[PDB]
DNA sequence: CTACCGATAAGCAGATCTCTCGATTGCGTAT
DNA sequence: ATACGCTCTCTGCTTATCGGTAG
RNA sequence: UAAAUCGAGAG
């Protein structure tokens, strides 16, 4: 646990740590990191999603991790293909950087 | 303590034994009644907790005894339990010898011929007839059975007598760590077997199985409870049956008192209050919080009242009884939890309020915290800051502690010229007094007085008492602590005994800070970033001895753990002896003398002549100039004593040949003559170095002599460095342009490295691109897999390492633009002063490969070492290889993992002080008693011989160093010849008989070694097995002996060979270790301290936690397990390169060993162990505490634990004897 | 008394930190001198801090 | 806090070329170096103790509790 | 009064009196 | 805000009397309105307080909270309300519920505060005491989790595991696991209150979307301090509602169904070898 | 603090070992409706921490340590310009410490300063 | 045929350096 | 207003149920 | 005057 570890590339300050004990547990935050603290208007993200080809869960019938599976917040939204799944994770961070809120964190895990 | 209290009386030993109720009863001065502490009011109310006759109680005269709060000891109460209720310390034991029993006949399950055979058996372990015992049970209808019982008590009988007339052991007992092993293990067969019998021998009628659910009940089943009185009642006609069987399992010396014992032993008829001094309420100005041990006493009067007026209820008479019957009942139950409560706090039913069974299990308890180490009175503690022009072997008290603390000296004739003034100076006025205890022991004070007064009280120190009994004595002055006095330093931790020294005292004027000189930094592992360290000062002459002599900082030059030197300059003088002792130094006449007056003042002592003498000039024309080897050579000249010639050493030093010049051999030192003629001063001179020109004197003059060296040496070094500087700056860490390009071609070779090593290891051709998707497939498959990886980790890492090297290799010491001695950062890194060549080339060329456990940096599950690399980044540079250095900076990433490895650094670091003390301290507890007898055997306090000669040789390590330096030993034959002066040392050793017998050994064995070990019939043993080393000349070691042979047969050269062996042999005959040297401690710190730097968990599966000693065990015996273990426990050593003598591997392992299995350093080695105190101090002292109080144990204060705790003097080194005086009168 | 770093980070500003000043600018220098600073220790000038330098409360 | 009245170094007194500098940066346009050295302060020593004093005893001056806010 | 230094620690009669 | 979300979700508690099977007055009790306003201090009309008083009061720098209740009788018969305060509750500076919210510099120094004085930080009894920030498992999340301590929960255990620290719009989380035994049987496991309970999944599937609902009710009915008056069936919806999933509260029936299904898929893969356990150790999977 | 319960004038002390001087005083009353006697007083006291040997000094790059001595300026190196350093650091803290982030800043400081 | 002794399989108990500060130290109910 | 009821390791040992062997 | 628990630090 105590290990400094590369998924803190600029969240956790990797030199800032005490020393001792809490060596590797009492963390601090990159200055320029900022939690958040509100929630994202998600509401509409199906809407586009939908348009793009995520075909809802209701009406599927698919199963696994040998396909794609598009969720929100914690909830499954649709099932969709892997090469699909690359062009709408990215398709959507540049219409995020370019509705659709700044907060919004796009995680694809590819296969 | 007062030396003017003498004290007639001492604790021999201590026995543990079960108090009873009737005992109790007797000595208490009163039984408490009521569950109420103190009434309103402040009065404390009668016959309660508190009361005036259980100790006087906040300003109210004891009704006891008379006398005030603290003229009252205190006296002792009872609380009356109206029922008796189960003990918790022996409810195993009352619940084994609950079962094992038929209730009807009244005996035990087993047939009464096994029960009398383990009582003849365990009766002659009560007298140490171990292998009697093993042929009493070679003996083998009803009326027979008498008669067997009877050969087998006549046999018993008979042998005892014979061993008690054979003169083999007293009337009470013989009890060693042998016999108790064999007694433990006969009993545990004993309980083991003794409930196998589900069916009675003696009657054969069932009985009913006991089921304990829990602590305070037991329960019936054919689920029925059963009253605590019927267990009583049951156990009690059960040892009464069986009084001659338990006399024998209850008892290990012969119980001379011939008390039988009872069941009552096992339940509590009566409570026990302490008095009422150690119940006092926790006050904090004006709260007021009772004791834990008060509040559980007031549950249990609580609950006694309750269940005695249930009793009365139904003593003063169907319904109404039976809801009576299970109030009772549950008052009992309640009272029986109440009870294991106010003795343990673990076992209850219900955060719970500590029991006094928890005031003693662990650290913090009475025996890790108030025994062990205790806090101690007249000591100071502060922040170390460096001083030289201290001594080396004293230390800088400020002011503040230079007046605070005092020392009693009692006044004679002779002392009232000083101690007069002490006391006319005032308490304030250094030096001077606080305290004057007179002969009435009455402690007038200074603090609060006139100047007047206290000359006027100085005026009447030394007059005579007009009391007939005291004239004994003598007043006493509290002086403050003056320039002559003793004071042990120590620094926590203390990881090794050189860690606690002695100094003597400078009273420095100034500030409030302990000064201390440099030499002391590796002696105390100490900085001055804040170090803190704390000063005791003794205030006894017996005191004042030992660390003036025994622990004296002049004492301590040498580590136990290999015999090396772990004193010398350390940073700063390094260099100015790299720079003073050069070619280029040459002095004028007034530099040159100032400098030697600057060092070796001789107005206290500094030389040895009382007028400098000083030396030739090295340079006649033009001018008169010297050099620093002539510096050297009159510091040396001077600061050795006269009639004695100079010493010869010939040495090397860390400054190769080739960094002075073409032809130069500077890198040679050699002192010839007490004259320094070539080589320069380095670390390996004087240092943490062994066999420079430091420990020589050492050797040669003593080490007093050696002492004084290093202060004249750090004063001399100091002179020069403030006259002249030293300085590292921003240009010596430079490199030319052709060292940079060299830097840049070479590293342009690691591009492609990354890629090579990995088509390596997947095992494809070299010359597949990076984006090869079968090289990436191929990298995925071993992303996961953890071992794959490790040789993708292993294999890369090595060829990083290897142009790392090449890089520095070309780089340094070529391309860099200042070069040695210029060039002050490889001058300071060369010489030892400080640093590496790792630093400087991580300085000037690359940090390198970054080493996360053995492997490369950690990778994401996507296969990326980090968010800038691709996945699988195909080149050293996304690995961890850092090519930047500390001068040019470093990229991002290379700095995130440098923070990663400095980060696991730092959490190492932090891990590996706690993690390995623990260790230690198993070993320090173990070892505490086993030390050197006068044998020259070491064994245990008690006596358990665990080797016969120490090492094989009894050689002291601290004397060890220069013993095979046979040409040293030539090359000064004459200083030696004069420091051991042979003319003192004829008339009371024989020699002729040692060397003889030596001799005829030696022509036995050149005989013989033809053929293997086993086949060599011995014949004749060593010298040392027949003959005392400290008694007979040339009693010496085999391998010894065969080197010096070896030495005088390779080298024939006014020395003769004879009058040389002379020489040698009497000096092994002054280097054997003395008798009574803490063996065992100093084999548990050296084994230790250095485990501080496989590795410490390899330890613990040698030394804690049970090739394999084990199979080794099994196979070839116990032997082989011990040279197993030392081989195992110096391998691990050896792959730290930390020098380990095998002087500490082989008392260990003989400890280990000594019962013929591999009894490892944990609970389980430490049960067999003779004195009980020792195993209550380590832990788990409730099990170990049953154990020896069921025993009726009488341990007879012998180990270094039990000897503290019963405030007796100790069994190894100042107390291994006694001192008599003789007196002229008859 | 607390002075400006005159080597900080452009960062030291944006924060602020001159309203909180933390040190003192002093002239350093590496050198072997005194004997009185070899592992960790350091050497202070005697009329700088007779003067002031490094007081506070 | 104050501007102190000596540089700590060399001893020269610097207690009075604290306004002064102020004004030389202000009233006339000055680098910090000018004005400086138009104050006799060549020494860096000297130059240290008014170039990177921030008089925070200004910041101390506003909570006065002898007036009212 | 009355320590180890005015009285002795045991006294014991070494016989009978006589 | 959030403070009325949880009180929303925190519902009533029905206790009924033994009056006359009718148990008799239902007595539904909550609360529907909690709220906070600046630290105020009368010494007739309130005047202010600011956190140099506190300071230097040694004291704390509390405000007044106010719960106004919902004491209602028989299903909405009489519905009392009641404005009750909750004591002096400490208001952390430079928050919307502090004095100083939106000072400006001058004025911050204008109150004795300081030119940049930052907040963050609550005053009890005149220290000042922050709560310190706490990292903790990514929210509504189905991680693959491989701990050996999974298979000392008993016998069958396997050290694999599928975790979710689902939160509820009220930011108040609940624990799900599905743990994989050696049979092949799936456990659900959470904490009701403070102590394991153990389900078969295939069970909470079926009942997510009576029959097991009142056999899931009737399990848990007691621990849930369900009233009387409520059904099996309704306090096992309720078990249903306030345990699985508590990311997708009422209204998401078939949602938590496809989400237990993709959960129990997930660990297939887990246990089969075709993904790897979740490191909670590491930032990619922490909040 | 004159007593009722004893009528006689008792003393508060001072349970230090520096000693002070008394900054402030705030006498903090209570917010009671009665004219409560003023019963919590507020006193901050201010002590001189002038540098002594032994208070730990340390640079922005972890070179902590102690003072052992305040050197008289005479005794120190001066320079051409007649400057005698307030700090003298040993060198030989870098070699190992590797802290050339030290060298560049001293640098850049003469720098800037100039 | 039964009784007694092993033998892992499971359950269980005790363990894994000195020093300086600061703060806080109980609900709950039936009178 | 207050006094009285109160879900992160490692070494052993001990208990236990299934095996035979031998009269 | 205590003693515990939590937190902050020094080596
Ligand atoms: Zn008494
Ligand atoms: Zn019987
Ligand atoms: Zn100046």
């Amino acid at each position: 646990v105590r290990k400094l570890l590369p998924e803190s590339w600029g969240f956790l300050c990797p030199v800032h740590t005490p020393d001792g004990s809490p060596c590797g547990l009492l963390n601090h935050f990159a200055h320029k990191c900022r939690i958040s603290t509100q929630q994202s208007d998600v509401s509409r993200i199906p809407s586009i999603l939908y348009s793009l080809g995520v075909a809802p869960a209701s009406h599927t019938f698919a199963a696994g991790p040998s396909l794609c599976c598009v969720q929100i917040d914690g909830k499954i939204i649709g099932w969709v293909s892997h090469e699909q799944g690359k062009i709408i994770a990215d398709t959507l961070r540049y219409w995020k950087v370019e509705g659709l809120p700044i907060d919004l964190e796009i995680g694809y895990v590819p296969p | 303590m007062d030396i003017s209290k003498p004290v007639g009386s001492e604790i021999t030993s201590v026995d543990f034994g079960i108090l009873t109720a009737k005992e109790i009863r007797n000595l208490s001065a009163k039984q408490i009644t009521n569950p109420t502490v103190l009434d309103n009011l402040g009065h404390p109310v009668s016959g309660g907790l508190y009361d005036l006759a259980l100790g006087a109680f906040l300003r109210n005269l004891c009704s006891t005894c008379g006398l005030d709060e603290k003229f009252c000891p205190g006296h002792q109460g009872h609380i009356e339990l109206p029922v008796p209720c189960y003990n918790p310390l022996f409810f195993n034991q009352l619940y084994i010898y609950l079962r094992a029993s038929c209730l009807f006949c009244h005996h035990f399950r087993l047939k009464s011929v096994e029960v009398h055979r383990y009582a003849c058996k365990l009766r002659l372990l009560q007298y140490g007839l171990i292998d009697e015992s093993y042929k009493l049970d070679e003996i083998t209808s009803s009326t027979l059975l008498n008669e067997l019982k009877s050969k087998r008590s006549e046999y018993v009988d008979m042998a005892i007598a014979k061993a008690l007339s054979d003169g083999r052991t007293t009337e009470r007992g013989s009890f060693t760590a042998t016999v108790n092993d064999e007694r433990k293990k006969l009993v545990h067969e004993f309980h083991k077997k003794l409930l196998s019998r589900g069916k009675c021998d003696n009657c054969g009628m069932f009985s009913p199985k006991f089921r304990k659910d829990g602590f305070t009940k037991i329960f019936e089943t054919a689920s029925t409870y059963i009253l605590s009185t019927e267990v009583k009642n049951i156990l009690d006609t059960v040892f009464r049956k069986e009084q001659c069987v338990l006399q024998y399992v209850f008892h290990s010396r012969p119980n001379l008192s011939r008390k039988l014992v009872k069941a009552d032993s096992f339940f509590m008829d009566v409570l026990v209050v302490p008095p009422t001094r150690f119940r006092l309420p926790s006050k904090l100005g004006e709260e007021v919080h009772e004791n834990s041990q008060n509040q559980l006493l007031s549950k249990v009067l609580t609950t006694s009242l309750l269940i005695r007026d249930l009793n009365d209820d139904l003593s003063k008479l169907l319904e109404d009884r039976r809801v009576i019957f299970s109030r009772l009942m549950n008052a009992f139950v309640t009272i029986q939890n109440d009870v294991n409560a106010f003795i343990d706090s673990t076992k209850a039913q219900g955060v719970p309020i500590p029991g006094v069974k928890q005031a003693l299990e662990k650290k913090e308890g009475l025996f890790r915290k108030h025994m062990m180490g205790k806090r101690v009175n007249y000591a100071a503690r502060s922040v170390i800051s460096p001083d030289p022009n201290i001594e080396t072997n004293e230390i800088g008290v400020p002011p503040v502690f230079a007046v605070k603390l005092t020392y009693p000296e009692p006044v004679t004739a002779y002392n009232i010229a000083e101690l007069r003034q002490a006391v006319i100076n005032g308490p304030d006025k250094w030096p001077g007094a606080t305290q004057i205890q007179n002969e009435d022991g009455s402690l007038v004070s200074l603090i609060g007085m006139s100047v007047e007064q206290r000359k006027a009280l100085a005026n009447q120190l030394l007059t005579p008492s007009s009391n007939v009994s005291t004239h004994t004595l003598n007043k006493k002055v509290y002086r403050h602590i003056k320039n002559r006095d003793v004071v042990l330093m120590n620094r926590q931790p203390t990881l090794h005994k050189a860690s606690m020294m002695g100094h003597k005292v400078r009273v420095l004027p100034n500030e409030k800070t302990l000064r201390l000189h440099y030499a002391n930094t590796g002696a105390y592992n100490a900085d001055f970033d804040g170090d803190e360290m704390n000063m005791h000062f003794p205030q006894n002459e017996n005191a004042r001895a030992e660390a003036l002599n025994l622990a004296n900082t002049d004492s301590q030059y040498l580590t136990p753990t290999s015999g090396s030197p772990v004193r010398g300059l350390i940073q700063d003088h390094i260099s100015a002896g790299v720079w003073l002792t050069s070619k280029d130094s040459f002095f004028t006449r007034e530099q040159y003398q100032q400098y030697i007056y600057g060092c070796i003042r001789p107005e206290d002592g500094h030389t040895t002549r009382s007028k400098i003498v000083t030396l030739p000039p090295t340079i006649f024309k033009p001018y008169p100039l010297w050099t620093g080897k002539q510096i050297i050579t009159t510091v040396l000249l001077n600061v050795t004593p006269p009639d004695m010639p100079g010493i010869n050493l010939i040495s090397k030093n860390k400054i190769k040949n080739e960094y002075w010049g073409k032809g130069s051999l500077e890198n040679e030192v050699l002192f010839k003559d007490g004259a320094l003629l070539c080589g320069i001063l380095d670390k390996s001179q004087y240092g943490a170095s062994k066999y420079g020109i430091v420990h020589s004197l050492h050797e040669v003059y003593g080490p007093e002599v050696a002492a004084k060296v290093l202060s004249v040496l750090g004063r001399l070094f100091t002179n020069y460095i403030t006259a002249t500087a030293f300085t590292c700056g921003m240009d010596d860490l430079r490199l030319t342009a052709e060292g940079n390009k060299w830097r840049t071609d070479i590293l342009k070779t690691s591009v492609d490295t990354g890629r090579e090593a990995a088509a390596e290891v997947t095992n494809l051709d070299k010359d597949t691109p990076a984006d090869d998707p079968e090289l990436l497939k191929r990298l995925q498959e071993i992303l996961r897999d953890n071992n794959k990886s490790g040789i993708l980790d292993a294999v890369t890492s090595s060829k990083v390492n290897a142009i790392t090297s090449q890089v520095v290799s070309k780089c340094v010491p070529d391309g860099t633009m200042k070069k040695f001695p210029c060039n002050s950062m490889q001058a300071m890194a060369l010489s030892g002063a400080k640093g590496s060549n790792v630093n400087v080339s991580q300085i000037m060329c690359l940090l390198g490969q970054q080493a996360l456990e053995g492997r490369r940096v950690p990778v994401m599950v996507s296969g990326k070492t980090l968010p800038s690399f691709k996945p699988y980044e195909t080149d050293a540079m996304a690995g961890g290889y850092v090519k930047g250095r500390f001068y040019s900076g470093i990229k991002p990433q290379e700095y995130y993992f440098h923070c990663m490895a400095g980060r696991e650094g730092l959490i190492d670091t932090a891990v590996k002080t706690s993690r390995s003390g623990y260790l230690q301290r198993c070993l320090t507890k173990q070892l505490e008693g086993v030390h050197v007898s006068y044998d020259n055997s070491i064994r245990d306090a008690d006596g358990t011989l665990v080797q016969f000669m120490y090492g094989g040789d009894a050689i002291d390590i601290t004397k060890e160093s220069h013993m095979t330096q046979f040409e040293f030993c030539l090359d000064n034959y004459y200083a030696l010849l004069k420091k051991y002066n042979p003319s003192a040392l004829i008339e009371h050793l024989d020699v002729e008989s040692a060397l003889k017998y030596s001799k005829k050994t030696l022509k036995y064995r050149k005989k013989h070694s033809k053929e293997p070990h086993y086949k060599q019939s011995v014949k004749y043993d060593p010298v040392l097995a027949k003959y005392n080393p400290a008694k007979y000349l040339g009693s010496v070691s085999e391998n010894f002996q065969d080197k010096l042979e070896s030495f005088l047969d390779k080298n024939s050269k006014g020395v003769n060979e004879k009058k040389f062996r002379a020489l040698m042999q009497l000096k092994y005959m002054r280097s054997l270790i003395n008798p009574g040297e803490a063996v065992g401690i100093i084999a548990s710190q050296s084994v230790g301290e250095p485990s501080t730097q496989l590795g410490i968990p390899r330890l613990r599966e040698i030394v804690m936690t049970a090739n394999d000693v084990a199979a080794v065990l099994k196979t070839y015996g116990v032997e082989a397990a011990r040279n197993t273990i030392v081989n195992e426990i110096n391998n691990v050593f050896s792959r730290y390169a930390i020098s380990v003598s095998f002087r500490h591997l082989d008392l260990i392992a003989d400890m280990m060993t000594r019962q013929g299995t591999y009894l490892a350093f944990n609970r389980q080695g430490m049960e067999t162990s003779t004195s009980s105190f020792m195993k209550m101090s380590y832990e788990t002292t409730c099990q170990f505490l049953t154990k020896a109080v069921l025993d009726n144990e009488r341990e007879q204060l012998d180990s270094p634990s039990a000897r503290i705790v019963v405030g007796k003097l100790n069994n190894v080194g100042t107390g291994s004897f006694d001192v008599l005086a003789k007196v002229p009168n008859a | 008394t607390g002075q400006t770093p005159i080597v900080k980070a452009n960062l030291y500003d944006d924060y602020g930190m001159d309203n909180f000043p933390n040190g003192f600018n002093a002239v350093v220098a590496v050198i072997s001198y005194t004997g009185y600073d070899m592992d960790d220790a350091m050497i202070i000038n005697k009329s700088a801090d007779e003067r002031g330098f490094g007081y506070g409360t | 806090m104050i501007v102190p009245v000596r540089c700590f170094s060399c001893g020269k007194v610097v207690g009075d070329k604290w306004e002064s500098y102020l004004n030389l940066l202000q009233e006339d346009e000055l680098d910090e170096g000018t004005a400086l050295s138009r104050l006799g302060l060549k020494r860096y020593c000297c130059r240290r103790m008014i170039l990177t004093h921030v008089d925070l005893i200004e910041k101390f001056l506003r909570y006065n509790p002898l007036e009212k806010r | 009064t009355a320590t180890t230094l005015n009285t002795p620690v045991v006294i014991h009669a070494t016989q009978l009196p006589q | 805000g959030l403070l009325n979300l949880g009180v929303k979700d925190i519902g009533e508690k029905v206790i009924f009397d033994g009056k006359p099977g009718y148990l008799g007055n239902k007595l539904s009790v909550s609360v529907e309105q909690v709220s906070i306003a600046k630290p105020m201090s009368n010494d007739a009309v309130e005047r202010k307080v600011y956190p140099s008083e506190s300071r230097q009061r040694l004291t704390s720098y509390r405000g007044k909270l106010l719960l106004k209740l919902k004491w209602s009788v028989n299903n909405g018969e009489e519905n009392l309300f009641e404005v009750r305060d909750c004591g002096g509750l400490p208001v952390m500076l430079q928050s919307n519920r502090c004095h100083l919210n939106k000072m400006s510099p001058y004025e911050l120094v204008q109150h004795k505060e300081e030119s940049d004085e930052i907040g963050g930080y609550f005053i009890v009894n005149g220290i000042e005491k922050l709560i310190r920030m706490l990292i903790v498992q990514r929210r509504n999340h189905p991680m693959a989790i491989i701990r050996p301590s999974f298979a000392n929960r008993g016998a069958s255990y396997s050290h694999y595991g599928i975790q979710i620290r689902s939160v509820r719009p009220d930011q108040t989380s609940q624990t799900n696991v599905l743990h994989y035994l050696n049979d092949g049987q799936v456990t659900f496991r959470f904490s009701w209150r403070k102590n394991e309970y153990l389900v078969p999944v295939v069970m909470i599937l079926k009942a997510l979307c009576t029959q097991v609902l009142q056999y899931l009710g009737d399990k848990f009915r007691v621990v849930f301090q369900a009233s009387p008056d409520q059904s099996d069936l309704e306090v096992g919806q309720e078990v249903l509602d306030r345990i699985v999933l508590v990311h997708l509260g009422k209204d998401g029936s078939q949602d938590k169904f496809r989400m237990l299904l993709f959960m129990i898929r997930k660990l297939y893969s887990l246990v089969a070898g075709e993904c790897s356990p979740d490191n909670p150790d590491a930032t990619q999977h922490q909040e | 603090y004159f007593d009722d319960t004893l009528n006689k004038t008792k003393i508060k002390t001072y349970h230090s070992s520096e000693p002070a001087y008394i900054e402030e005083v705030n006498l903090i009353g209570d917010e009671s409706n009665k004219f409560q006697e003023l019963q919590t007083v507020s006193i901050k006291y201010r002590i001189r921490r002038t540098p002594q040997i032994g208070d730990k000094f340390s640079s922005r790059h972890g070179q902590k340590g102690v003072c052992s001595r305040k050197w008289p300026t005479i005794d120190m190196p001066f320079s051409e310009t007649g400057i005698q350093p307030d700090i003298i650091i040993n060198p030989h803290a870098f070699p190992s410490r590797m802290t050339i982030g030290m060298f560049v800043e001293s640098l850049a400081g003469k720098a800037g300063a100039l």
